[PDB]
């Protein structure tokens, strides 16, 4: 807990996350009305959190001291005010389009690591995953502002922040997913027969 | 050869894939640089069928306002049931 508090105190870049999440130097509705979720060491999970500035971001995150926090979408109303609203009022409007890639689906083809282990040798699977995915987004969808972030142990998260990608609806996101997801059946005991 | 002949005469439509997602998921449409090359007649036929079905339901909703005129209903009944030395 002390290390995590210190990390949120002096090392995590709150300003850069706020600037990329707001998509404007001046704070805007992309940040005040965006949902945040904090996962605690005790296992508690609080949703609908939101921040109005970098300083409020810092104070709230340092005070709560969560082990990790996850980013939500942009809503029409401030999520932190959820208890004052009906359930039907909080409508999701925009979220950066994401992919999740993990080593879990490649354990049947790697011998350099068994179970929850990872090294440079097995990371080539994930590297080819980003290569193919990035080629697809750039050439076929025309997206430009996408960045990959290490998942912490053996995975990588994609974050497409293109203005077209943020505002895509659920069906359009599903269409892009099933476009990229050629291998819909992950079992190794049966022919794909693509 | 018949397929090649038909293809030589067939026009295609350039449009965003976002309007042709359903065809995209089934690899029915060729894509380049975010544009979809539509097999167009099947698309126009399906959109016509769906639109027609919606309008059919609308007219079925508004028909109890049409039953009031006497000159029409016998004709409609006859052409509806007509489907059956």
């Amino acid at each position: 807990s002390s290390d995590m508090e210190y990390y949120y105190k002096s090392l995590y870049p709150f300003k850069h996350i706020f600037n990329w999440l707001n998509h404007s130097p001046k704070p805007s509705r992309d940040m005040i009305n965006r949902e945040f979720a904090m996962a605690f060491r005790s296992g508690a999970y609080k949703r609908y959190n939101s921040f109005n500035s970098v300083q409020d971001f810092k104070a709230q995150i340092e005070k709560a001291n969560p082990d990790r926090f996850e980013i939500g979408a942009i809503y029409n109303k401030p999520p932190r005010e959820r208890d004052t609203l009906l359930k039907s009022e909080l409508k999701a409007l925009e979220k950066e389009l994401v992919f999740d890639i993990d080593m879990d689906d490649y354990d049947a083809f790697r011998t350099c690591c068994s179970g929850a282990q990872v090294c440079s040798k097995c990371w080539k699977f994930i590297s080819l995953a980003m290569k193919i995915t990035n080629t697809a987004l750039r050439e076929d969808f025309g997206y430009k502002d996408f960045i990959w972030v290490f998942s912490g142990r053996r995975g990588a998260h994609c974050w497409v922040s293109d203005k077209r990608a943020r505002a895509l609806t659920d069906v359009q996101r599903r269409n892009v997913l099933d476009y990229v997801n050629v291998i819909r059946d992950r079992n190794t005991d049966k022919r794909l027969a693509l | 050869h018949q397929r090649k002949q038909y293809f030589q005469q067939e026009k295609f439509i350039k449009l965003p894939f976002e309007n042709v997602i359903e065809l995209v998921g089934n690899r029915l449409v060729f894509l380049k640089d975010g544009y979809a090359y539509l097999q167009q007649l099947n698309l126009l036929s399906n959109e016509f069928a769906s639109k027609l079905n919606q309008e059919l339901i609308k007219t079925y909703q508004y028909l109890p306002r049409l039953n009031e005129d006497d000159r029409l209903l016998p004709i409609l009944n006859h052409l509806s049931s007509g489907y059956t030395d």
